[PDB]
């Protein structure tokens, strides 16, 4: 199920789901990365795996995550996706972020690549809570970067697409459930009192 | 294939690869079907025995607990209460049945009863629920000539008592529920978009059996329910705007960038934060 | 050890074995095979 | 009896006078098994360059002394190579080896009591703010106790044999050799914010004689056995 | 090693000995080991069978007693009840916990509640107690929509009926409840020291039901504990000083000579008294 | 036969175009067998934080571009768990992996020469000085080849084809993969003085289109496999 | 004669047979035998 990477404002509608890539003229740059907390109010709240697993309160598994390029038939480029432990800060450049587990991708022929997010824990669980900075419920950082540049030719238009998906694999597990924070507004509806003439 | 599965499953240790003409990690997801990347094929693993038990998150474990849906306070001094049966007026229990289509259960319901008379102690009281299906005469008044019927299913209780407990089963026409319906009700041209006939139940009658006496009341009433035997079909993405009524379901969104219109997930300053 | 003396077989408790599972449904609708 | 030799990696401790060395709790450290181990990257066992006796500096004994401490995950954290895998992995599981070594002639006299503690939550003396990053965390050296007939958290010193521990009696011997396993609720932790044992020296009898007013400073060693680390970060 | 002790052991009668080079009582302290010198070989003994039963000294004998968490009064004309769980709150249930460093139970608590309106009688009352987890929303008013929540444990008890009476499970992450933890909680570098977040459980809610009438009320809840299927590893010293606070450890002492700083025993004249 | 996928540790490369990868003069790297080893001492084995790919800096390539250079050992002695080794241990002994890849468009042309060369003895043009430790010894990012057409040092590049290579032509492929050996006369080495290995590209053909003027960067990634250390040190 | 109707393990009693005993861990924690 995808997940809204572009949450900034100016961004009305669906244009919230897919990122922009262009052609650039440094060496190596930063295009996003996703804070993975599923408590807060992040990208994967909206998902399958995020409306469902919030009515649980104890988490375990692996996870999965899955671009596809939706550019030109001409676009050609090279992509890099690295996910790093929670030890310290979000990285910054690409001599501190390929020390994570990462995956190189080529575009080519078949478009989509798949990142699996190791279960990395000290204990055998973890809890939705709402501070992020705790032990037990701070997963990581996913970031990517421009391995070699984005080239297409003077025909193809030159802003390209990437959609993200996400998934659970076949070890995820939940625990102990409760209410979901979603759904909070005590608004009064129309037609109630009708059934009670 | 179908299988039973009790607990999660388990890794195998994993060597070092570099074949040629194999790849795990790239797939096609225009094809519909879904990632199938082992763990084991993407880093070098080590093998681990799983006790991690899924028995938690089954149908009849995520759907099976007591929820309120119906909440009526009615003074004593239109004397009595009466509730055409929906499932749709508490917004808690309604978006967990909005994950389905089709449903197929037995329900299990507690009539819960307080007073408060407006001597500020009170007596023994006495109350009584009827359920009238459809077609039949519903009652207009306290000592209406409908509550001496032999063939309507009453239950008698008292305030001092633990409260009343029935089961109801599977009252349908079809084999299962319609949450959604993208019909019509009639046959004629103009009729009600959005409800079947096959799911109308009825009306559920509450009076109280004492006597006006000299002093007035107020009595509130609860009614919770819980569904047994549960069967599911057809998933579905779940409601994220607010509801706006019973009869339909319209769409209004809040003003500010949780749950609006143009953004369900609140802003960021920018992409790379 | 559940119990129930009632006559009605909707009448009794709920049940938690029904363990079977066919996951390859939703995540694996295609027709020819990978 | 008296005489013994360890060896681990390239390091090597001779001593001739030493009374037995205990393990606590009738354990031996080892690997995690299969059935119990929960990450599933492959562990880094590097099992040379982080199984050696790394000494700490020595502390001077004199008459008004009132007792040291230590956190053992912490004070090694940037030392050798155990200090480089703990910076740049994120999980770690392992057992170690303590040597506390205080010699004197025949003519001196004192005790101390050599006890390793688990989970000691300490505590600040008439106030109620909790203690901070500061005044815990010292790497390499160690804080004194200022209330140690209260081990300065309340409990009384007078149990403290329930412990593993031994003893250093300047009449017998002048070595205590002691040996810890794993012991957590998890099989991995984080190393730089939690710390599993708490040695802690404390001289019972005061020292004394009338030959002459010299130094008589007190060594310890560590050896970290059957490490293992997991989790790979940058810094 | 490993054995099943039912009762007590028994002695064996002893003869005169004059044997050299064997001396049963010296041993040496200085090994962290403890005297195993059997009185057989101290004195002259006699042969004594012996009945007397060590079932009463067990831990599961030791802990499992229903002991009082939570006392707390609220008048009714915050509304509410709310408190965060811990067991540091009374100091007597306290002490016996910090023997151990690790503990893993299942617990068993009751609720308790009497009224005192402030007619001096009183009719018929019902509560609600609810067990909000950690991160779900706790509500903020006695009629908050949070209260119709299904999914929440909830449980309706009357004041003139027996108490109620619920069991919890193990509910920890790890494998056994830590009782002390030297650590801190967060990743940045200035946290709160003392506390892991693997041990937070969540708040429990009580309110009352009936709409307030005429009359004010009192309201107070007690809470008891009793430990189930109880193991424990790693025996300490006890607490001596009293304590000071429950978010740490702190220690002031008494002024006088039982349980002062300098001193815990009381004094005495003389050694030779 | 083009599509590859590589993984060693936590890291993995994917591609869809690329001709095959050899290896140099038909090996593939392995451990020190019993019968070769000479130094006494249990040598240091980590087998993961040492066994990745670890990429370079990018370069840009352009009309007037010449060629670039590395040397293998040296490249990677301030890099991750691999640098932390070097500096504490005296001796090492690995084999590598290089991974090369430049992408264009179908309407680029151009041409590489992905090398490797043992032993590359440099010399400098028209003087008599040899060159110091200035101007060989980059770390982490290689000189330019000043005159490419001799190699540097007088051999001519018609003949570079004797060594392990493959090539990148923007119409075929866009991807170049080499395995290497350890190689030395000796069975361990001093890795802060000398170095094996050269990898040197060297554009044969310089590309050109008419469709628009855009970067083309080339990226190297390099994964030393079956590495281990020996003779323990302080820095 | 214990009893439970539940369908969950951990509602039952306590239990009190569990008589086994280890002593010589706390008092003999020492390596080589006296």
């Amino acid at each position: 199920s995808m997940m809204e990477i572009n949450n900034t404002e100016s961004a009305v509608g669906m244009e919230r789901l897919k990122v922009d890539i262009s052609a650039l003229t440094d060496v190596d740059q930063l295009l996003f990365n996703i804070p993975l907390d599923i408590q807060l109010d992040g990208p994967l709240r909206n998902t399958l795996v995020g409306n469902i697993s919030r009515y649980y309160t104890h988490w375990s598994g692996s996870l999965e995550m899955t671009f596809m390029f939706c550019g030109s038939f001409m676009a050609t480029g090279k992509l890099i996706l690295c996910y790093t432990p929670p030890g310290g800060s979000c990285p910054t450049t690409r001599e501190t972020a390929m020390l994570g587990t990462h995956i190189v991708w080529d575009f080519g022929l078949q478009s989509s690549v798949t990142l699996i997010i190791p279960w990395i824990s000290g204990s055998h669980y973890r809890m939705f809570n709402n501070d992020a900075k705790s032990t037990n419920a701070n997963v990581g950082y996913v970031t990517c970067f421009m391995q070699t540049n984005l080239i297409v030719p003077s025909e193809s238009s030159d802003t390209c697409s990437l959609i993200g998906f996400i998934a659970a694999k076949d070890d995820f597990s939940l625990r102990l459930m409760r209410d979901s924070p979603d759904i909070g507004q005590l608004d009064h509806l129309h037609a109630a009192e009708a059934a009670y003439q | 294939i179908e299988s039973i599965i009790k607990t999660a499953t388990d890794t195998v240790k994993s060597e070092i690869n570099a074949e040629l003409g194999v790849v795990p990690s790239l797939n096609a997801v225009e094809t519909g079907a879904t990632s199938n990347t082992e763990p084991e094929e993407a880093i070098q693993t080590r093998t681990v025995i799983n006790q991690h038990g899924v028995s938690e998150t089954l149908v009849e474990n995520f759907l099976s607990r007591a929820a309120l849906v119906s909440k009526r306070s009615f003074e004593y001094k239109k004397n009595f209460f009466k509730w055409t049966i929906n499932t749709r007026s508490f917004v808690q229990l309604r978006r967990k049945l909005e994950l389905f289509t089709y449903l197929r259960f037995d329900a299990e319901i507690t009539i819960l009863t307080t007073v408060a008379v407006n001597y500020v102690g009170l007596p023994d009281l006495t109350l009584q629920a009827m359920f009238v299906p459809t077609g039949a005469l519903t009652p207009e008044k306290q000592d209406s000539f409908h509550w001496q019927s032999g063939s309507n299913a009453s239950v008698f209780f008292k305030i001092s008592d633990p409260p009343a407990r029935i089961t109801i089963p599977f009252m349908c026409i079809n084999s299962a529920y319609s949450v959604f319906y993208d019909g019509f009700a009639g046959f004629e041209k103009n009729g009600l978009y959005g409800i079947n006939p096959a799911d109308t139940i009825g009306n559920l009658c509450v009076r109280i059996v004492n006597e006006h006496q000299p002093v007035g009341f107020t009595v509130t009433v609860r009614v919770y329910m819980k569904p047994k035997h549960i069967k599911a079909w057809a998933p579905r993405p779940p409601r994220t705007l607010p509801y706006m009524s019973i009869a339909n379901a319209n769409y209004k969104g809040k003003e500010r960038a949780p749950n609006a219109l143009n953004a369900i997930i609140g802003n960021r300053d920018s992409v790379k934060t | 050890n559940q119990i129930n003396f009632y006559k009605d077989s909707y009448a009794a408790s709920a049940s938690k074995q029904d363990f079977s599972q066919d996951p390859s449904k939703f995540t694996e609708p295609v027709v020819e095979g990978l | 009896d008296r005489v013994l030799q360890l060896k681990l990696g390239n390091s090597a401790i001779v001593t001739q006078e030493a009374a037995n060395y205990c393990c606590a709790y009738g354990e031996w450290p080892n690997y995690l098994p299969d059935h119990e181990a929960v990450a599933i990257d492959k562990p880094t066992q590097p099992e040379t360059a982080t199984d050696r006796f790394y000494t700490l500096k020595s502390v001077k004994w004199e008459t008004g002394s009132t007792g040291w401490w230590w956190k053992l995950p912490d004070a090694l954290n940037n030392i050798g190579m155990f200090g480089q895998n703990v910076q740049h992995h994120y999980l770690y599981r392992s057992g170690f080896l303590i040597h506390v070594q205080c010699n004197a002639t025949k003519f001196h006299q004192g005790a101390l009591l050599v006890v390793a503690i688990p989970e000691h939550q300490r505590g600040a003396h008439n106030t109620n703010t909790s203690p901070g990053f500061d005044d815990i965390m010292k790497g390499e050296e160690g804080g004194t106790f200022n209330h140690p007939y209260v081990l300065d958290d309340g409990t009384s010193l007078a149990c403290a044999t329930i412990f593993p521990h031994q003893w250093i009696n300047l009449r017998t011997n002048n070595s205590a050799t002691i040996v810890l396993p794993w012991m957590n609720a998890a099989p991995m932790d984080f190393p730089l914010r939690h710390n599993q044992w708490t040695l802690a020296i404390i001289p019972v009898v005061p020292l004394g004689t009338r030959t002459t007013s010299s130094m008589v400073p007190i060594t310890v060693s560590i050896a970290p056995m059957c490490c293992e680390f997991n989790g790979l970060r940058h810094a």
